[PDB]
């Protein structure tokens, strides 16, 4: 007849029952091809340990059911189809901590070999265990676990849509003029099983971040050696005037209360108090010094 | 609730190899821990090879008798639901019934279950 | 978000298509022109924005007014959580420029394409509907098309809204210069004081202290370098140069 | 997986112009990249021209050799499926078989396709 | 949140139980031993915290 791809779409999804995984043998698994771009670094939470970041997520796989020839439908290559009328895998990130808030993919292409194309953004709420050692210059080592949280490895299985090497130089489309620099995804497949007999696919993407050492550089450094060379001032006023002690006192105090408002900014030791530590204790001596004399 | 059924044994001359098959089967189930034993007439029950997934949860970690030390190799597929005993250079004290001893957990709970076993003899 | 670099706006949202299934002759029907049908029980385009990190609540639309020679038309309201680089060089007086890009997320240009309803004038100029009296001061909404592709034989419509925001430099005013300027001619009666009092010296400290706690506190309003804290370290450098000027003599 | 389908070549006088195609086709694959290849009898397999979409995701960005510089120019259409080579100017060294290399990525993977080429003779 | 008193945190959960109605034979089955199905599709336990 001459409804043209109107015929297809019924005749792929009379009968289609979108429960039963689409293999015309169940033995054979359906492997996903997966790739992941990252977006943006949204939040990263030190003191809870969680990552918060937004990325552009591919998922391509093979409906054997939906598969027909390009002839006698008018040579139709590819099909648009509601995604929530097919099969979908149930791959998820094991890192997952909450539910991120991400636009829902109405539709995918469906091609004449079965290939289903999936696209879709996904805000990831993902737990990381972060270490601020070095606070300004720190680097970070997120992972991400793609898998299944229940078909084994012999009934979904996951690779790379795309060359790993292109997944981990893949810089494009991303934010920068942040407070965090992405260095690189690297993506690594490993089988993970916790016994015999049942094996499960995992699909691993290390998100390397690098902080930048600007905007906690003059929130940190600038107001030190300020009191500092104020500090220096202070000693130009002669020991016999007295208001030397009261200089060294209220000095003392306004660094005090600096190091206690600058005490809210990141949690840990972050072992640049000890660069700052030092500051205080040569404040300390100062006043030691003062009052000696 | 999981059946163990053993196979591939038979006769062979010393020196020759042979594959022993355990063919784990049934419905809700995950086995923990899978156990070669071997029985020879009058002897006791003997510990030849096991195999458990290791404290890393990928790659697996397997377990050798003194006596079969170097010559066998205990693998296992998860696809044909089968794990394998290779028996290499064979001594003619290899000799023996060959059963299995699987440690799973079904829906009834943890337990230990054993195979039918099967005969491997070694003569020329 | 200045911290984040992300912009939340609220957008009232119009989408014309045409549906070539829901045509009919308006004879034989009472003359009926067009018919009001439900959103979801008709095939609807899933054109969103690159920009979205998120998901802003937005009321939901149920019907469309779909017309005799299949013409689809659809209105929505849209929050949107959109990410925007920020420059806050020039603080109290600067312009920002963030993009929206319309496109289809999934369906290629043969299928799904974006045009503009009325003219580019119109959209960039339309300032009707929208709320002054803000910290922001809307110039303009600048359309453009332009045909996005990744490779060869796949390519996508983009339909980018460069919408373009004026701070508006009074709230910032206020809250940044008078303490400054305050604290100057407070400085400025400590002069008077004479050097033998010897309460000059604690007055320079302790004006030295209020300014420098003053300085921690309106450190919290706008992240970046500002730019601005250069005119504003000139005074605290003034203020420094006073006490130094006051122990010298 | 995808095919390639050359056509137009033909045999023209010295001086002449000549407009070749290149059809691709399948079910899922992306063109990441297209080339023409040239090979004389006996001589070996030449690069004609490229092309590949530019850094910025736009307007596209073409590869050409210093032989054919000035005289050869290639294009494509996405909605035709067809990428073209429009030489112009035809020397006698241009002679040559015509294939047209596509570096395509489908489900099974990235990969390089040829397509069955066609005779240029000048 | 020690003020509220309230702990937040995140659980992996496992359930087993027996659907009497969805038994088979594994043979003229093509000797299948499980099957995928949609969690909504089929009858679920209502347990709950009561924290
Ligand atoms: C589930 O999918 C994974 C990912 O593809 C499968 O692992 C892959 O197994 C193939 C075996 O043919 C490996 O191919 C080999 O590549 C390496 C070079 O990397 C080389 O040694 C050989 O030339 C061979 O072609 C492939 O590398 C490997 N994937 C990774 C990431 O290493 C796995 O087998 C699948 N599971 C099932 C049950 O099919
Ligand atoms: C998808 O829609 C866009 C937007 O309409 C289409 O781009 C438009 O293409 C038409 C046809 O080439 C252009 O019209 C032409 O305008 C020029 C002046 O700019 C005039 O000299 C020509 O005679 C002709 O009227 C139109 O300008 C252009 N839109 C823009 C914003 O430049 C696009 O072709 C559509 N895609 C498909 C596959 O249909
Ligand atoms: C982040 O940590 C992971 C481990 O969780 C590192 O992954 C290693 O990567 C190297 C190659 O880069 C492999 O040889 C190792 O086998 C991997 N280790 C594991 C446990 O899988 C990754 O390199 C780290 N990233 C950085 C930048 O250090
Ligand atoms: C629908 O509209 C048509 C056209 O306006 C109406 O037909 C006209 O009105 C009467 C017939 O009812 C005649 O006197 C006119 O000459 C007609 N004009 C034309 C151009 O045909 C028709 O009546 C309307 N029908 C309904 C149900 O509203
Ligand atoms: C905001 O930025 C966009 C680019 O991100 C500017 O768009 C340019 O607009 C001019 C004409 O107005 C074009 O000639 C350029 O090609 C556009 N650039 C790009 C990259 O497409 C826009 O002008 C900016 N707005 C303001 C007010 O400066
Ligand atoms: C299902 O499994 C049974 C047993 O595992 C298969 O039957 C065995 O194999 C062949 C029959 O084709 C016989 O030689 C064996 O004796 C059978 N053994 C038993 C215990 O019945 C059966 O073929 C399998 N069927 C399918 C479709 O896989
Ligand atoms: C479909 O494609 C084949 C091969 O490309 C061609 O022979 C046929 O004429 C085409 N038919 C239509 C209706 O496009
Ligand atoms: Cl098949």
């Amino acid at each position: 007849t001459q409804p043209a791809l109107l015929r297809l779409s019924d005749h792929l999804l009379a009968n289609y029952k979108k429960g039963v995984r689409p293999v015309r043998d169940w033995r054979k698994p359906t492997t996903v091809s997966i790739d992941v771009i990252m977006y943006a670094i949204l939040n990263v939470d030190e003191k809870n340990q969680v990552l918060t970041t937004y990325i552009w997520y591919r998922q391509y796989w093979t409906d054997e059911f939906l598969q027909w020839t390009p002839e006698d439908f008018d040579n139709v290559t590819k099909l648009s189809i509601p995604t929530d009328s097919i099969w979908v895998p149930d791959i998820l990130i094991n890192e997952f901590v909450d539910v991120g808030k991400s636009p829902n993919i109405p539709y995918v292409y469906v091609h004449h070999r079965g290939e289903v194309q999936n696209y879709k953004p996904l805000q990831l709420v993902t737990a990381c265990s972060l270490d601020i050692y070095n606070f300004p210059f720190d680097v970070q080592n997120c992972s991400l676990t793609f898998t299944s949280w229940l078909h084994t490895i012999q009934d979904i299985n996951i690779t790379l849509w795309r060359s790993p090497e292109e997944v981990r130089s893949d810089k494009s489309i991303f934010i920068n003029q942040g407070e965090w620099e992405l260095l690189e995804v690297f993506p690594q497949f490993k089988e993970f099983s916790i016994d015999i007999s049942n094996s499960y696919a995992e699909m691993k993407f290390y998100v390397i971040i690098r902080r930048r050492p600007l905007f906690y550089a003059v929130s940190l450094l600038l107001p030190s050696i300020f009191l500092m060379v104020v500090d220096i001032v202070g000693f130009c006023l002669p020991p016999d005037s007295g208001e030397r002690v009261s200089f060294k006192i209220t000095l003392l105090l306004g660094y005090s209360v600096f190091l206690i408002i600058v005490s809210d900014t990141l949690p840990a030791t972050p072992l640049i108090g000890v660069y700052f530590v030092v500051c205080m204790a040569l404040l300390v001596i100062s006043l030691a010094e003062t009052i000696f004399i | 609730d999981v059946q163990l059924v053993e196979s591939g044994g038979g006769l062979v001359q010393p020196g020759g190899s042979l594959r022993l098959s355990c063919a784990y089967s049934g419905s809700l189930f995950s086995i923990l821990r899978m156990d070669w034993y071997r029985q020879a007439p009058g002897k006791e029950r003997e510990l030849v090879a096991g195999i458990t997934r290791d404290a890393a949860g990928y790659a697996d970690s397997t377990n050798y008798a003194d006596s079969v030390k170097g010559r066998f190799t205990i693998s296992r597929d998860s696809a044909k639901n089968t794990v394998y005993l290779q028996m290499n250079s064979l001594k003619p004290e290899d000799t023996a019934v060959y059963y299995c001893n699987a440690d799973a957990r079904t829906i009834t709970g943890r337990a230990d279950y054993w195979g039918q076993g099967t005969q491997v003899t070694v003569s020329s």
